[PDB]
């Protein structure tokens, strides 16, 4: 299975995403985040494997 | 939303 990410279209950073989250929002912020740990535009986008 | 996948070696 591989990792989803959603881009927030505020900070345009990309954000990791629960698997099987497969309904999303026209639009998605940062905001929105089920995790708090990156719930904030400020927080920096976490790297790739 | 626009969304994007990625390798995930641990699965
Ligand atoms: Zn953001």
């Amino acid at each position: 299975s591989d990792q989803t990410w959603v881009q927030c279209d505020a900070c345009l950073k990309w954000r990791k995403l629960p698997d099987g989250m497969d309904q999303l929002p026209e639009k998605w912020y940062c905001s929105n985040n089920p995790d708090p740990q990156f719930r904030n535009c400020e927080v920096p986008e976490e790297p790739e494997d | 939303a626009r969304t994007k996948q990625t390798a995930r070696k641990s699965t």
